[PDB]
């Protein structure tokens, strides 16, 4: 799983 | 930050490659098509046959509307199998034929389970019970394996070929060897830029490698020659003419083949005629001063000969202008503005006039199948020209504003290369599947008439056909999903032939087992010919806009059911589905989704088609190009370098890299360019010293020139067109065409900006 | 001597009337019972006369325009001419100056009245010689054609322009002069083609061709193209007839030269093993089940196809003529070929109609190249194109013309209202003609009267002729002159005028009510020209002048050309060809056969063509105008079965069985359409041959009775 830090 | 295109492609490579994949487990995901592994049947079909978008389906219909997954499957009946790869066998089960389930009719397969002393076996699609025919018993042993399993191809393995008794065939009796017709378009353009002598020159060399059965010596396919310009030139050139004769036919509106023997012969026995015949066309019509052509009538001339001869075949059609003489067919410059919430886009990718749809049911009715070689300079109307040739499962091949001193090497290479490709004639796949669920849509170079099968006039190992399933009733978390793809065809030879894929997926009432076996170059096939398909029928806006919100449903909902607890800030994506963003946002970056700013309908049409009958390789390349630092060369000990992001920002002014799709392939060079390698390679000093518009195969070269030579072939490898190379200088030159395959920039949105997009309706879902 | 006059005047015009003295009033002729008619043959042989090199001198009234004649009354002295015609007073040109009582222009001369002048016209134009050839046949046939072809071929002129057009089940317009590849244009035998559609398929201009080149030229290529040409490809199905797409190759062909050289001699010469079975045109079924129609069939109304076949080759003809092409029919076949429906196309056009069994055959080959006849200077025996113009005296006018021609509708002062046959024109075409075409134009009464015929055309050298012919007759006061009218009279050309006016009848919407009305006129003459006491058969005699007459009709009224019913709907369309074009001597025979006795006892002998002069010692030679048969008597037919011809003492036997196969000889080569040949004998199986030939005024019956019924009803 990714995990994007839309911030 | 998101994991990449490049890193994914490599990883995989990495933990999957120079790998025995063995297709032996059910539900099994394969590795990437990226990536180069040695397969070994062992009961599955291999993933070079049929990949799916999913490899366990949801088990009813609401879950697989919660994710809103697409289930499909990519199927290229006939792909080429690499040479240290086990071949398919041919099972023959006697006057009876091949032995199928009496309800669902499923060919006899490892997916039949034999049960009581082995003398009746249950069907493992609809789970019927069938009587082993006498023939055929054969006694179980500890759990079933009954002694045969290993010895009989269809027991024990994926795909394998059956013989096909005369009940298969066409009239009930042994089909004849097909025919290849070629058809040149004579008129002036194609005088004057030398494709006429071009095609008949170098038709005399090709006309020789005609494919043939090894088990035979001679090729069973024979030849017919036609010329036509509004006019058509029939010539005659049976096997006892020292002179080759002509019939003209004006009666184009009710066409008419003026023969039979004389039309269609073998061509070694009429060699020097043919040759003869090839060796005057070129003077014959080298001073006609006709501009107008017909072209519908060449179709239906090539069909009615071959309706004749009662054989199938296929048309070698080589054109080069807008049809406008008067006849059926006749096409005008309809090119018009009507393409943004038009509503009324979709017309600009139909046929003009309703004949077109017609001759392709005539021909794939009779099992003539038509490759078209097109070599327009202006407006051509692809959409209509293609129409046939796309729906009788045929090739087309364009070569914008051809000139000889550039395009001769990039087209004959095309032709020589469907001369040779291994090919089926007049057949119709159909597609069984297992209880619960069943193929509901079809996208390909095909045509349709009922709902279950697809009509292929001619298939061959590079077309891949996409189906999508839905469910019918509920599958079982422990029997899976079965799939069985069976294709009747003539050969070559004219042998009535079936090729079996068989595959078995798993299934589950679980969503997280749904996401872990996706596979999103098997998606993004799925999706991009599902979009191309709707553009004929539906606004851009509304299918871009079906595209997006699916992306966002199925990611929304990974994230509510699946995904473990995490802030809102983040956007989670599922490791199956890490670069299938980037990519969607490729496919709605590409022109055929996109609008009139450049890129004529002509381009759109063409690409639209193209992509169409692409398998799964073919999609993921065509979509995200690669790209490859070529300045950074390691010399004579290389394997092909690392590929870099489509990006502008990979780009150094100090490099050269080379970007392909498939089709294009661009040699590109920064103002900084070493002037070391520009010499190595285009022979000249310096940048400034180079002409763009002189894209023609430079040799020379020790170190670079062949080591680049080298990876440019590497890359042509497995590739169905021979792209166009097309060298740009950086700074303001050509590069405007270039900047559009670097996918990951605006150029649309950017990468990062779909995301951001993304994210948003995702939210939107609120949870 | 009448007689003498009869025979000078034809040979000098090549005309023929039925009265050499006419009435001068219309009531009186009225009731001649015959007409003043007129067999006329425009270009009669003439050898003794010089082309005269130079323009014809016309009468400078625009309405009249007569050519400067013997007729004409000439003042040397003022250079002006009257014109005999509508009296105008004309004047010569500056090259007659000389012109002198005693030094004076041809065309004055008696001698001269019929002349030939030589057109400054210009355009010298090849011939052209189209040739259009089914395929449908065995390899038999197909191979003599082509050796007939090439015969044909070798006899025309250099400068002649030839096209080779053949087809079967679809049509092959074939491109010469192509060397290297050999091309055709193929169209579909189963739609029409106009000129124009013709001429931008084949991709052609407006008004020598890819499609019709010099002999000279292509000689080696034709030569080869035609020996190579093999039978029509495409099989034919058992119990099924070829599909031959005869309607529209010719519909083909005669678009070919409308589009490419309209106005100028050409034949158009079709080639035909079978019928047609693939129309427009088409003539009958593809199904060998159904027979091809008979002339029963086709009065039952049971010929589907003859009505609208035949409106297809009419349209066809009447372009062809319009157009200034002849076009040749030549028709082999075992069975019917579809002669009646395409018979005004020959009909129309001045063209042949040539029937045989196959063109292997010697019957046809000799046909064929009598077609070619060269005259004394090699130049073919042909003229194309004429035009026939007829001026008459104020006294007399035109009702019309039967024969060979189409109708320019040329109107005038010379035309009459009640029209004849082709009237209501003082012009008529005439595409195709020869020394022998011969017309039967028919007269009108409203010192002497004059007529004038002036025939322009192209001779087969290139030449533009005016040929021109004058007479003058003199008039007749019939109340007190009845005799010197009667003593005029022409027997055989009256027999012949009238069988001409009865068989353009049979045609028309007129059904047998023609032997009424021949017989009806029949009656009419003997009561007005007879000797006899009223009801007193017994009494009644005719003149030598019309003894004759009653025995034509007795032989026409029963003859083919009236009574189809034995002969096909082909067969009788083709004996009216003939007939129709004929001039007076072969006309006769072909009425009435010659029937020539031979025996031991003096010379050859015509005898009656009765019963009565078959006897056992005595050899007969009938010749009806088709065939020549040869009839050995009861006796020697027994010496001859008996072998005396061998043995060197009966040298005079084997004489007299030659005696008659010589002459039979001679006419199977001085005959145009070559008549078939029998040699039969007492209770031979052709003897039926001879014996066939040897309220309503009578039936099938003798002579005797038929002029019996006659002598009675003549005098009541
Ligand atoms: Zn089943
Ligand atoms: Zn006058």
């Amino acid at each position: 799983d990714v995990a994007i830090d839309m911030m | 930050a998101m994991g990449s295109p490049i890193q994914v492609i490599e990883n995989d490579r990495a933990s999957r490659g120079g790998q025995v994949y063995a297709t032996n487990t059910r539900g099994q995901i394969p590795p990437l098509v990226t990536t180069d592994c040695m397969i070994q049947d062992q009961g599955n079909a291999s993933p070079r046959f049929i990949r799916c978008t999913t490899y366990c389906f949801p088990c009813t219909s609401d879950m697989a509307k919660q994710a809103q997954i697409p289930l499909a499957a990519v199927i290229k009946p006939f792909a080429t199998i690499p040479s240290n790869e086990s071949p398919l066998y041919l099972v023959n089960h006697g006057e009876s034929g091949p032995v199928r389930c009496n309800r669902c009719k499923a060919y006899m397969c490892p997916f039949m389970q034999f049960i009581e002393g082995g003398r009746r076996y249950q069907c493992g699609f609809c789970n019927c019970v069938n009587d082993v025919p006498p023939f055929y018993f054969q006694h179980l042993d500890h759990i079933g394996r009954r002694l045969d399993h290993y010895e009989k191809p269809e027991l024990s393995l994926g795909s394998y070929e059956y013989v096909a008794t005369l009940d298969y065939c066409r009239k009930s009796k042994p089909p004849n060897p097909p025919a290849f017709i070629f058809m040149i378009d004579v008129s002036y353009s194609n005088i004057k830029n030398g494709l006429v002598k071009l095609i008949c020159e170098e038709l005399k060399t090709m006309l020789e490698k005609i494919p043939k059965e090894e088990q035979e010596e001679t090729s069973a396919i024979r030849v017919g020659f036609i010329t036509y310009n509004k006019v058509l030139h029939f010539f005659n050139v049976k096997s006892n003419l020292a002179q080759p004769q002509m019939m003209v036919v004006t009666d184009v509106g009710e066409v008419f083949v003026p023969l039979l023997d004389g039309f269609l012969v073998n061509y070694q026995e009429s060699q020097s005629v043919i040759h003869n015949l090839l060796d005057q066309i070129p003077d014959m019509f080298a001073d006609s001063n006709e501009n107008e052509t017909v072209f519908a009538p060449v179709i239906q001339a090539g069909m009615e000969a071959l309706k004749a001869a009662d054989c199938p075949g296929k048309l070698f059609i080589f054109h080069s202008s807008l049809p406008t003489a008067e006849a059926p067919g006749k096409l005008k410059n309809r090119d018009d503005k009507k393409l943004v919430n038009t509503d009324k886009e979709k017309i600009l990718f139909q046929p003009q006039t309703n004949v077109y749809d017609s001759l392709a049911k005539d021909c794939v009715a009779h099992g003539c199948s038509v490759t078209l070689f097109l070599f327009p300079s202006q407006y051509v109307d692809v959409a209509s020209l293609g129409l046939v040739p796309q729906l009788t499962g045929g090739t087309l091949y364009k070569y914008n504003n051809f000139q000889m001193h550039l395009d001769r090497q990039q087209f004959l290479n095309d032709l020589r290369n469907d001369i040779e490709k291994k090919i089926g004639f007049d057949a119709i796949m159909r597609v069984r599947t297992s209880t619960g669920f069943r193929a509901t849509d079809f996208f390909g170079g095909i045509l349709m008439n009922n709902t279950t099968d697809v009509e292929m006039a001619a298939i061959d190992c590079d077309k891949a056909v996409t189906v999508e399933f839905k469910h019918d009733d509920k599958l079982s978390e422990d029997s899976g999903a079965l799939i069985q793809c069976a294709v009747l065809y003539t050969t070559i030879s004219g042998q009535r032939r079936l090729r079996i894929h068989n595959l078995g997926l798993n299934c589950s009432s679980q969503l997280a087992d749904l996401y872990k076996s996706c596979e999103t170059d098997a998606l993004i096939n799925f999706f991009a010919k599902s979009a191309f398909k709707a553009v004929l029928h539906q606004p851009l806006k509304v299918i871009r806009e079906i595209l997006v919100n699916q992306t966002a449903h199925m990611l929304a909902c990974y994230r509510k059911n699946c995904a473990s607890p995490s802030a809102a800030s983040q956007l989670i994506l599922p490791d199956s589905m890490k670069v299938l963003p980037v990519y969607m946002n490729c496919l709605l970056k590409n022109c055929v989704l996109l609008s009139r700013p450049e890129i004529s309908t002509d381009e759109r049409a063409y690409q639209r088609q193209l992509v169409m009958t692409m398998g799964v390789a073919d999609s993921q390349l065509f979509f995200y190009p690669q790209l490859l630092p070529i300045h950074t060369l390691d010399v004579k000990s290389t394997m092909l370098p690392a590929a870099v992001r489509c990006s502008e920002s990979r780009l150094s002014e100090e490099g050269i890299f080379l970007l392909a799709n498939g089709l294009h392939m661009f040699l590109w060079l920064g103002v900084s360019s070493p002037p070391e390698l520009i010499q190595g390679i285009f022979n000249v000093p310096s940048f400034a010293h180079i002409n763009t518009d002189m894209t023609l195969l430079p040799e020379v070269g020790n170190p670079y020139s062949q080591q680049l030579r080298m990876i440019m072939g590497i890359i042509q490898q497995k590739r169905p067109y021979s792209m166009k190379l097309t060298i740009v200088k950086q700074r303001e030159q050509p590069e405007m065409v270039f900047r559009q395959f670097l996918v990951e920039d605006k150029g649309g949105s950017s990468y990062v900006d779909f995301l951001c997009c993304v994210h948003k309706e995702i939210c939107q879902l609120l949870n | 001597t009448y007689l003498e006059f009869i025979q000078q005047n034809e040979e000098r015009d090549g005309v023929r009337f039925s009265w050499n003295v006419w009435p001068s009033s219309r009531l009186e002729a009225t009731r001649m019972v015959v007409p003043v008619a007129a067999l006329f043959t425009p270009l009669k042989e003439r050898p003794d006369l010089p082309p005269i090199q130079y323009e014809p001198v016309l009468c400078s009234r625009t309405t009249c325009r007569a050519v400067l004649n013997p007729l004409c009354q000439v003042d040397y002295r003022a250079k002006l001419w009257a014109c005999n015609f509508c009296y105008q007073r004309n004047q010569f040109p500056p090259s007659y100056a000389g012109i002198s009582e005693l030094n004076q222009p041809a065309e004055l001369l008696p001698q001269f009245s019929s002349i030939e002048y030589v057109v400054l016209r210009g355009p010298q134009m090849p011939l052209i010689f189209l040739y259009v050839v089914d395929t449908c046949m065995e390899d038999e046939d197909l191979q003599a054609l082509k050796e007939s072809m090439q015969m044909s071929l070798s006899l025309l002129p250099p400068t002649a322009l030839v096209g080779l057009i053949t087809f079967g089940r679809m049509v092959q317009v074939h491109e010469l002069g192509c060397e290297g590849i050999s091309k055709s244009y193929v169209f579909r035998g189963t739609g029409d083609l106009s000129a124009k559609q013709l001429q931008e398929m084949l991709g052609l201009s407006k008004v020598s061709n890819r499609f019709l080149q010099p002999v000279q030229k292509i000689d080696m290529n034709l030569t080869d193209l035609l020996g190579e040409l093999q039978r029509d490809p495409w099989p034919v199905p058992q119990g099924k007839r070829p599909l031959r797409s005869s309607g529209v190759a010719l519909s083909i062909a005669v678009g070919l030269l409308e589009c490419t050289f309209p106005n100028t001699g050409a034949r158009i010469m079709m080639f035909i093993g079978g019928p047609a079975t693939q129309g427009p045109g088409m003539v009958v079924g593809d199904e060998l089940k159904t027979p091809i129609r008979s002339w029963h069939d086709i009065d039952k109304d049971n010929a589907k196809y003859v009505k609208k076949g035949t409106k297809h080759f009419e349209a066809l003809a009447n372009r062809a003529a319009t157009t200034g092409h002849v076009i040749d029919i030549y028709a082999c076949a075992l069975d019917q070929t579809g002669l009646l429906e395409m018979k005004c196309c020959p009909n129309l056009t001045g063209g042949y109609m040539v029937m045989g069994d196959s063109f292997n055959t010697s019957l046809f080959k000799q046909t064929f190249q009598r077609v070619f006849t060269k005259d004394m200077h090699g130049q073919f025996k042909m003229g194309f194109g004429g035009t026939l113009e007829i001026k008459t005296s104020r006294e007399i006018k035109i009702s019309g013309a039967i024969g060979p021609c189409v109708s320019l509708n040329s109107k005038g002062p010379c035309v009459s209202e009640n029209e004849i046959g082709t009237g209501g024109t003082c012009q008529w075409k005439i595409c195709g003609l020869s020394p022998t075409t011969t017309l039967a134009i028919y007269f009108e009464v409203v010192g002497r009267g004059a007529i004038q015929f002036v025939t322009q055309y192209q001779h087969s050298s290139g030449q533009r002729r005016i040929r021109v012919t004058t007479i003058a007759r003199n008039w007749a006061d019939a109340q007190t002159q009845i005799q010197n009218i009667a003593a005029s009279f022409d027997q055989e050309a009256a027999a012949i005028l009238m069988a001409r006016l009865a068989i353009y009848r049979a045609e028309t919407e007129e059904g047998p009510d023609v032997l009424r009305w021949l017989d009806r006129q029949l009656i009419r003459l003997c009561q007005k020209f007879g000797e006899y006491h009223k009801d007193d058969p017994s009494s009644f005699r005719f003149s030598e002048t019309f003894s004759l007459y009653p025995q034509f009709m007795f032989h026409l009224r029963r003859s083919s050309f009236l009574q189809v019913f034995n002969n096909s709907p082909d067969e009788s369309s083709y004996y009216r060809h003939h007939f129709m074009r004929q001039d007076l001597t072969q006309s006769l025979i072909m009425i009435q056969p010659i029937l020539y006795a031979y025996s031991f006892s003096g010379p050859p002998e015509p005898v009656l063509l009765d019963s009565s002069s078959i006897l056992a010692d005595r050899i007969l030679l009938m010749d009806t105008f088709f065939q020549i048969l040869i009839y050995h008597g009861e006796t020697i037919a027994q010496w001859r079965k008996s072998g005396y011809q061998d043995m060197p003492e009966y040298e005079n036997f084997r004489h007299l069985l030659q005696a008659p196969v010589d002459d039979a000889q001679e006419i199977l080569h001085s005959r145009f359409p070559m008549p078939r040949y029998i040699d039969t004998e007492h209770g031979g199986s052709q003897a039926r041959f001879l014996l066939s030939k040897v309220p309503i005024l009578t039936d099938d019956v003798s002579l005797q009775v038929f002029m019996d019924h006659l002598k009675k009803l003549a005098v009541s």
